[PDB]
């Protein structure tokens, strides 16, 4: 069974290390989510710290590819930073070549174009992960564009990674469902952070410290991450209402 | 004579239709505002092949760029590809260009010299005829100008060019570039230097050439049976 | 060393009423050496017609380069190639070697075998295209011959009045320079209809 | 078994077995012997003969001219190496006027073996080495193995039976370390070392070869009559 | 390394045979049947086509018949973008011989050098080689009228009639027994249709399952003229020679 | 890169048969239904719009692409095969055409630059051949309106109607009761929309359908004026209203 | 089965075998520990004395990069000095380019992505090393170990090889008993105790204990290794503590 | 041209005249010649504008990435760039770039980079053909530790003396400010400095 060692076809039509690369995705055991506001784009993730040796600073999952871009993987980190270093190199090549900054979606076809290289060349072996490129786009407005293993990529309204995936899938496909909205409504991205969280606490049934949280935000010209002390901040102010 | 102004809503673009060799008028009626984008033009002075072959070389990757992105092309795109392509050969592709759009980010007019260096401006003037059109955009350009406005100083400055420059002569092209409208293409936009009607007829009495041999010669594809 | 001037030889083309006229001189030399007074310069693909002034072994070269692309276009166009595609065939062709260029002056003529619209072009040695309504005239007597043309010509000219109005365009026009003439060919070309006239010149 | 085809492949229990069977063509190599002092350094090689029309193999090659090894294995892998140190002694020598010192040849040999046990197409060297040395911090012996590894030692032995010599020399350290300025009693001490390591054959004069260098002697080799001295 | 996965397809069978040249001359087996029929006065091709639908574009379509110039065209036997590759060289080749002898390439050269190409893959490379047989009908003033074919090993040889793919044996049977030397044209027309109508497993050959070519120095004034026919012309030989 | 694949991934087995193209074929059937039909005066392809999520914006993945203003292209199969196939097809009829005689490619030549680019996946080092079967519509001056079908092989076949993928068999056979050669291009779309609601489980409106035409030119399209011979693409993608519009009368 | 065979294959699980079979080589090595302590990082390292033959102090294990940076590592030890070779490359070009040191996080993904490289491909092995490194640079102290995988992290302590549980539970302690945080004197101390402890299981041959230290105040923020007096002391507390 | 950059107490000021030439044709009257590389690190140009703007642009697609990576890279690292460009392709370039810019550690520095692509760090730095005119003034007149106000007022006499004599120099004054506060551009037209 060599057809299940390289990325070439099974009988049945499928590339199994490709499905098997989707597996590797969940190996770190982390529910991702990102929403749209209407000026913004949040992005939460779990950051779980088992080893009390482990420096916490250093323990992210979410990377600035770009001043306006945002991205935050599920998989394991090697395969992650793999990910980040090109998106950056990619990033900066656009802008030195096109005169303006790479768009989120462009960047997310072009991840997904390279990740469908490695499905039908042989001598490349799949990233196991699946990158959650965010921005807000000077044309597009907020904006959410996920890549996986297989090459495939589409925006979102909102999206969720991970083990628990469906929970939250679900969670917020109810939400869209009363809003018939494309987006969270709401000024303030302190309030569509504060959104994101609550509704993965609903989701997962877990509450959250400042540390057991880690959290990305889109506004026009910048992608910035928040500290514990930041988090915390919004973590009271769910718990206050 | 080529040049460009910024007006109220929008950019312009004009250019005679002159093509010299050495001293004699090889075209009397070239179109030196070529096609980039839909909403995007690029007047060529300098080496002639050389302006036409690079403004399709980048027109061509604008185009794959666009549909790539699935996004208008800018301006600023067509300007770093135009001056990082003319940089890499130092020179030796001996254009000279202004280019001018509307893209989702508003309206531009850049230049672009043969070595890569580019400039920003709100009038630009190129080529043999560029100080006679640089004259008169220094006269009578001033800020918020209307279309009717900008349309008479850009062909006002091609005219200069035309009149007092020996390498710039024939028709007045323009393109005009408003913020959300289409592009308008204005070839032959005026046409001051009609040839006057000729003293006489110079067609010949039919036998007046000496003939050696006739032929016909076979253009069709296989005489069959 | 001008190698546009070391064999000589002169090419003018004219549009009239539903044809075109493309006419050569038949002169090669080594400078001031004559060698043949039969080197033609007026090449077709299909109906397509290439005049080519200036160094023979280019005229030669290129005339063997779009017979070859050419004859490729027909097998996979299943059709012949039409005269404003190739022109821009020749441009490309000159253009890409733009740094190392074919010392030549091209000259098109044909009809539209769709459109029925008669058609011609020049080139630089460099591809730039100027694609006149009136005429183009190429070779070491252009100038004698843009002359010629801006007086003589007038437009929708009968195909048996163009021939008379071309071969005194050429005729003239080379009697004035040491490097064309020692024989002429006229092309008179219709739709479906092609006559070829060998001009008796003077011979000096 | 599974994992033995190639050096890119590790083992279940993290072993690289293609490596493993190349440390094998050392242990069925004729022993050598490597020994110093603070003053000196030796090499002894007890080399093999085809059979008794043929001539014995020589097994100590010269690097430069205060730098030597001797071999057990694969002596073409040997030459190999020795090219590369030879090189490498001439680089140092040519653009910065200085010796190479033992322990930067080591490092050399360690990251040239290095390349072959993890890239594709390439076998690891099937050969073990003994470099001695006189460079400027005295006197050196290094043990190299084609897995990687290089190890500065007083004393060692490397081929069949080797484990002989090794363990005469494990108890011999503060002896034969304090041999100072006497080159003939520190062969002795290498000559007696390779003798333990002998089984049915003798030393005969065209069956043993010596190497010494130190303060002022440049690296020398003695072979046929030079080492009926020892014998 | 990627060893493992090589499945080494430039190598002798301990009986001294190409398995990957075999497998591929298996694979032509079951293509389409093309027949070639070589006569005093010009040379025939008929090929049949193997997918039969009604909403096919038949006078677009080209899957069997592709012409090399102006004298040599091929009928193909195997998968059709193989055959386009080895078709687009064969094409340049002609013409890279007539810029530098400023004369048509003479049919043999341009066999030789396809079938060249073809052996290049069986012996280096480890690439798969071509899954294509040509049939070659070509003229030229040396030897006039030739029929060649070519197979995936890259052999070549010359024939008065042949066919390949389909039913082949029987088909060279009933050509070997009909066929006579002093043949002319419009008898090796109804000869080439005839064997396919008994070789092919379809109930009936039909206009719309057929392609159909021919080369005659019966253009006008001693010249030579390909014709591909257009599917109405097909229908027209089918009534002429009495198979529908 | 130490890329050492320099050898085929394609090979005969021993029946014959390139075990990879039969299993891309495979693919391709277990792909979504896409259909193409042929009118007098112009051609319609259609294909599902299969979410993958509610959440997902189907608006952002397009499964109808344009390939030149008057040449378009739809897929069954593996969807980023197809995207990068895409990519390559509007590039190559730039290099190896546009940037030589200034127009653009016959449809019959674009495709075959296709089948040529997915040929060689077939044969090629240490390659899989694409996941893909295309239903290539377009325009040219000398030919007409085409259809053309390419298959991971290189193959390519023209068309008066077919389809590709799920029910591939069941849509073709209704195609063939359907079609005749004097369709109007609103008969093809009416054809068309029909065909793809036998293959359609779920909802069935301009949303979660794409479907777009070869037709007359648009010069309403071209966001330019002051150029007679350029009178705009062929090449259109109907919107979720003009489908819907067509629904009704259904 | 044999998803194991070929490095870059995925099982169906989603693992790579021939990285999880080079951690076993890993395992296998000598115990070696890094320490964070207040204005710069300590390492220390098992030698295993296979024979009296061996030269003490001469086989050095401890590899600095650049003049800032200390890397040591468990398992195969050319495939360590490989990987700081490539260290040194990418420091020196960093260097080159930005004039600036290369900072510790800028160096550790220097290592992490050749590591991640040596996965992608089964034309290459695993790296069958983990590396304990670190530095100061302009933000301060920094400590990281980088598996096989290329996977790495900062650590207040980190320990690899035979003695890493041993050493792990001993580093866990430290952090919980002094929050504040270490001197660098004091953690020089406590890595040759953990290095001592840790020497239990490979108890059966003798060890050289080898140390290196970065420290702002200790070494002007460069690397240098502890010999002489400061060696002699911390060995004589190691020494103490574990009888 | 005539460019320069000043070190003061709150941060750095870039100064440069707006003059462009082709020989004694002004090319372009309004040319801006203060060019950002990073938020608060930009460069003063002179030499071939095509080359200048070639390097310019390079360094700052460098120092992008290097954002993307390690976060904000210093004064000196941007002028190591520019340095390295400058350097190793020294037989096919005429530039002459001064590189300045504030961190809050370093606070306002000022690197130049001659014809040589050799790198000197001063309080302040002239160059440009205009800039041999007001070695002389720009010696008397400088002091460490000016104000904003003093630093303004330096840089617009000294360009103003430049502009005055150097035919290639002329048009408006820009000015850059770079301070913890953020980035301040000015202009001042001839119609004030002339007189000055
Ligand atoms: C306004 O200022 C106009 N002034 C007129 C003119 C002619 O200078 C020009 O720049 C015009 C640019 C247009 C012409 C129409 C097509 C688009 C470009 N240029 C020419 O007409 C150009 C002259 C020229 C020759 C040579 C050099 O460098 C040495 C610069 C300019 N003519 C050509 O290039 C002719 C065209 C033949 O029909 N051919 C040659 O010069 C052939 N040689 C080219 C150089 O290399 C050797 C071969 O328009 C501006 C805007
Ligand atoms: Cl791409
Ligand atoms: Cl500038
Ligand atoms: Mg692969
Ligand atoms: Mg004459
Ligand atoms: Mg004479
Ligand atoms: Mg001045």
């Amino acid at each position: 069974g060599y057809d299940r060692h390289i990325t070439i076809f099974s009988p049945e039509g499928r590339l199994y290390q490709v499905e098997y690369a989707f597996k590797a995705t969940n190996q770190t055991n982390i529910n991702s989510l990102a929403v749209r506001g209407k000026d913004c784009t949040v992005v939460i993730s779990q950051k779980k710290v088992p080893d009390k040796l482990l420096d916490p600073t250093t323990v992210s999952y979410i990377f600035c590819i770009s001043r306006t871009i945002g991205m935050v993987v599920n998989g394991p980190i090697p395969d992650a930073r793999n990910a980040a270093l090109r998106a950056k190199a990619e990033a900066a090549e656009f802008r030195y070549k096109y005169g303006y900054d790479m768009p989120c979606d462009v960047l997310a076809k072009r991840m997904a174009n390279l990740s469908q290289i490695y499905t039908q060349r042989a001598y490349m072996r799949p990233l196991g992960v699946i990158l959650t490129f965010v921005s807000v786009d000077e044309e597009l407005g907020p904006s959410i564009y996920k890549t996986d293993p297989a090459g495939y990529y589409v925006g979102y309204k909102a999206t969720a990674t991970g083990p628990k995936q469906q929970e939250i899938t679900t969670n917020l496909e109810n939400h869209f469902k009363k809003s018939k909205i494309d987006h969270i409504n709401e000024e303030s991205w302190e309030k569509v952070v504060e959104f994101a969280i609550t509704h993965m606490i609903d989701a997962l049934g877990t509450e959250f410290s400042k540390n057991d949280l880690e959290v990305g935000v889109a506004t026009k010209d910048k992608f910035f991450t928040l500290s514990a002390e930041n988090i915390e901040e919004r973590l009271v102010a769910i718990a206050e209402q | 004579t080529i040049a460009g102004l910024v007006f109220q809503d929008g950019v312009i673009l004009g250019a005679d239709t002159r093509a010299t060799n050495d001293s004699v008028v090889a075209d009397k009626s070239c179109e030196k505002i070529h096609f980039i984008a839909p909403k995007i033009y690029c007047c060529g002075a300098g080496v002639a092949a050389d302006a036409e072959a690079v403004t399709q070389l980048i027109g061509s990757n604008i185009e794959l760029h666009s549909l790539y992105t699935s996004r208008e092309p800018r301006v600023v795109s067509a300007l770093q590809m135009l001056k990082q392509h003319l940089f890499k050969y130092q020179g030796h592709i001996g254009a000279y260009l202004i280019v001018a759009g509307v893209d989702p980010t508003g309206s531009h007019l850049f230049s672009i010299h043969a070595h890569g260096s580019t400039d920003v401006g709100y009038y630009l003037s190129l080529g043999s005829g560029s100080l006679a059109a640089m004259a008169v955009l220094e006269s009578h350009w001033k800020q918020d100008l209307t279309k009717e406005e900008a349309i008479k100083l850009a062909s006002d400055a091609i005219q200069a060019g035309i009149w007092n420059d020996l390498g710039s002569g024939s028709n007045v092209d323009v393109c005009v570039m408003e913020i959300g409208k289409d592009a308008e293409y204005l070839r032959n936009y005026l046409t001051p230097n009609v040839r006057e009607e000729k003293q006489k007829s110079y067609k010949f009495p039919r036998g007046t050439t000496a003939v050696l041999k006739e032929s016909i010669v076979n253009i069709c594809d296989i005489q069959e049976e | 060393s001008d190698p546009s001037s070391i064999n000589g030889g002169i090419v003018v083309a004219m549009t009239g009423k539903d044809c075109v006229a493309i006419a050569c001189d038949l002169r090669l030399g080594s400078q001031s050496l004559g060698v043949s007074n039969k080197f033609e310069k007026i090449f077709h693909y299909g109906h397509v017609f290439l005049g080519i002034t200036g160094l023979a072994t280019d005229v030669t070269t290129l005339n063997e380069m779009f017979r070859y692309k050419t004859n490729l276009y027909k097998l996979k166009e299943e059709r012949a190639i039409e005269p404003e595609t190739f022109t821009q065939l020749v441009s490309s062709s000159l253009y890409e070697r733009r740094f190392g260029p074919y010392f030549v002056g091209p000259v098109v003529a044909g009809i539209n075998s769709k459109s029925g619209k008669p058609f011609i072009a020049g080139f630089d040695l460099i591809g730039c295209i100027d694609e006149a309504k009136d005429f183009i005239v190429s070779g070491t007597a252009s100038d004698q011959l843009f002359g010629m043309c801006e007086s003589l010509y007038e437009p929708n000219l009968e195909p048996e009045d163009l021939f008379e109005t071309i071969s005194q365009a050429l005729l003239n026009a080379a009697d004035r320079d040491a490097l064309s003439g020692w024989g002429a060919v006229v092309y008179i070309i219709k739709k479906d209809e092609v006559v070829k006239r060998y001009l008796k010149m003077r011979q000096d | 078994n599974n994992y033995d085809g190639d050096t890119v492949t590790f083992s279940p229990t993290g072993r690289l077995f293609q490596v493993e069977y190349a440390l094998e063509a050392i242990k069925q190599g004729s022993v050598t012997v490597g020994l110093r002092s603070n003053t000196h350094a030796v090499l002894v090689a007890l080399k093999r003969n085809a059979d008794e029309l043929s001539s014995y193999q020589k097994k100590i090659i010269k690097c430069d001219e205060h730098m030597g090894l001797s071999l057990a294995g694969l002596a073409p892998d040997a030459r190999v190496l020795s090219n590369y140190l030879r090189q490498q002694c001439n680089y140092s020598s040519l653009v910065f006027n200085r010796k190479l010192a033992v322990e930067r040849a080591g490092h050399l040999l360690c990251d040239k073996a290095q390349k072959n046990t993890q890239s594709y197409g390439g076998r690891p060297y099937g050969v073990g080495l003994l470099i001695i040395g006189y460079d400027k911090s005295g006197a050196h012996l290094l043990e190299f193995q084609p897995s990687g590894n290089v190890t500065e030692l007083y004393g060692t032995a490397i081929g069949a039976r080797s484990q002989g010599a090794k363990t005469y020399l494990e108890r011999t350290l503060d002896t034969f370390i304090k041999i100072d300025g006497n080159p003939d009693e520190l062969i002795k001490a290498g000559v007696e070392a390779i003798s333990q390591s002998l089984r049915d054959e003798s030393l005969t004069v065209d069956n043993l070869s010596i190497a010494i260098v130190g303060k002022d002697t440049p690296f020398t080799i003695y072979d046929g009559e030079a080492v009926a001295k020892y014998i | 390394g990627s060893r493992r996965y090589d499945s080494r397809t430039t190598i002798f069978s301990p009986e001294g045979r190409l398995y990957q040249v075999e497998y591929a001359l298996e694979s032509i087996s079951h293509a389409g049947t093309a027949i070639g029929i070589m006569a005093s006065d010009g040379i025939v091709l008929a090929a049949e086509r193997k997918v039969t639908s009604t909403l096919l574009e038949q006078d677009t379509s080209t899957e069997k018949l592709y012409k090399l110039n102006d004298k040599i065209a091929v009928a193909v036997a195997g998968l059709t973008a193989d055959a386009e590759i080895l078709i687009n060289t064969a094409r340049i080749h002609a013409q890279n011989y007539l810029k530098t002898y400023n004369e048509d390439i003479p049919v043999e050269i341009l066999v030789r050098r396809l079938s060249d190409i073809k052996q290049g893959y069986t012996q280096h490379g480890g690439l798969r080689p071509f899954g294509v047989s040509f049939i070659y009908a070509g003229y030229d003033d040396r030897y006039g009228y030739q029929l060649y074919t070519s197979n995936p090993s890259g052999n070549y040889t010359g024939w008065k009639a042949i066919s390949v793919g389909a039913n082949t044996s029987a088909a060279q049977t009933l050509l070997q027994m009909d066929y006579k030397d002093d043949m002319k044209v419009d008898d090796a027309i109804e000869l080439a249709l005839k064997t396919l109508s008994k070789t092919t497993d379809s109930s009936a050959l039909t206009y719309d399952r057929l392609e159909f070519a021919t080369i005659r120095k019966g253009a006008n004034d001693g010249e030579v003229y390909q014709k591909i026919f257009k599917p109405q012309e097909i229908k027209d030989i089918l009534v002429k020679t009495g198979i529908t | 890169m130490t890329d050492r694949y320099s050898f085929s991934l394609t090979t005969f087995s021993p029946s014959g048969k390139l075990g990879q193209i039969d299993y891309a074929l495979t693919a391709v059937k277990q792909g979504v239904t896409s259909l193409g039909i042929k009118a007098t005066n112009g051609v319609v392809i259609a294909t599902e719009k299969k979410s993958s999520s509610p959440l997902a914006m189907s608006e952002t993945l397009s499964k109808v692409s344009l390939l030149t203003p008057d040449i378009g292209a739809v897929y069954s199969g593996m969807g980023p095969d197809y995207r990068v196939l895409v990519d390559k097809s509007r590039k190559v009829a730039h290099t190896s055409y546009k940037r030589i005689y200034g127009e653009y490619p016959p449809t019959k030549l674009l495709v075959s630059e296709v089948a040529k680019i997915m040929q060689e996946a077939t044969q090629s080092g240490g390659v899989r051949p694409f996941g893909v079967s295309l239903l290539i519509a377009g325009h040219d001056e000398f030919n007409g309106f085409s259809l053309y079908q390419v298959d991971p092989s290189g193959s390519y076949f023209p068309w008066k109607a077919t389809a590709i993928g799920k029910g591939s068999v069941a849509a073709k056979t209704f195609l063939e009761k359907r079609w005749n050669d004097e369709l109007e291009l609103e008969d093809a779309i009416h054809i068309a929309l029909l065909t793809l609601k036998e293959s359609v489980e779920g909802e069935f409106n301009g949303d979660t359908i794409e479907l777009a035409i070869i037709g007359d030119e648009n010069p309403d399209l071209l966001g330019y004026t002051g150029i007679p011979t350029d009178k705009g693409p062929r090449f259109r993608k109907l919107t979720s209203q003009e489908i819907n519009d067509r629904l009704e009368a259904l | 089965t044999g998803y194991d065979l070929s490095n870059s294959v995925f099982s169906p699980d989603g693992r790579n075998f021939q990285v999880e079979y080079a951690v076993k080589a890993v395992e296998n090595g000598t115990t070696s520990i890094g320490i964070k302590c207040n204005d710069g990082v300590v390492f220390a390292v098992e030698k295993l004395i296979t024979s009296k033959l061996l030269v003490p102090q001469k086989n050095v294990k401890i590899q600095v990069v650049d003049r800032h940076i200390g890397c040591v590592y468990s398992g195969l030890i050319p495939d360590g000095r490989h990987l700081v070779n490539r260290g040194r490359e990418e420091a020196a070009s960093f260097k080159k380019l930005y004039k600036t040191p290369i900072p510790i996080p800028a160096f550790a993904d220097r290592l992490g992505q050749y590591v991640q490289a040596h996965t992608l491909y089964n034309s290459v092995r695993p790296f069958g090393v983990s590396t304990i490194f670190g530095g100061v640079d302009k933000n301060g102290a920094h400590l990281y170990m980088l598996e096989p995988s290329g996977s790495y992290w900062g650590y207040k302590g980190a320990a690899t090889g035979k003695g890493r549980q041993s050493a792990k539970a001993e580093l866990e302690k430290l952090v919980d008993h002094h929050p504040e945080g270490l001197s660098a004197r004091e953690a020089v101390k406590q890595a040759a105790k953990i290095i001592y402890l840790a020497h239990e299981d490979n108890k059966e041959k003798d060890f050289e204990l080898e140390i290196s230290w970065c420290s702002l105040s200790e070494t002007n923020g460069l690397h240098k290794f502890v010999k002489g007096d400061l060696l002699q002391e911390a060995i004589d507390f190691a020494q103490k503590e574990i009888n | 041209t005539s460019i320069m950059a000043v070190t003061f107490k709150d941060g750095v000021i870039l100064g440069a005249d707006s003059r462009t030439t082709t020989g004694a044709y002004i090319a372009n009257r309004v040319t801006d010649k203060l060019t950002r590389v990073h938020d608060k690190i930009w460069c003063c140009r002179s030499g071939s504008a095509a080359d200048t703007q070639a390097i310019a642009d390079i360094v700052q697609y460098h120092l992008e990435l290097y954002t993307s990576q390690y976060g904000t890279p210093s004064t000196e690292t941007a002028a190591s760039v520019f340095k390295e460009l400058c350097y190793e392709n020294k037989d096919n370039l005429t530039a002459g770039i001064i590189v300045a810019g504030y961190d809050d550690k370093n606070k306002g520095e000022v690197y130049t980079i001659p014809l040589g692509g050799s790198v000197h760090k001063l309080p302040y730095a002239i160059a440009g053909s205009g800039s041999t005119f007001i070695y002389g003034y720009c010696d008397k007149n400088f002091r460490e530790n000016m104000s904003k106000e003093e630093t303004v007022d330096f840089i617009k006499h000294s360009l103003s003396q430049a502009i005055k004599w150097d035919g290639s120099s002329g048009g408006v004054i820009r000015m850059v400010v770079l301070t913890a506060a953020g980035v301040e551009r000015l202009i001042f037209y001839p119609d004030e400095y002339e007189q000055l």
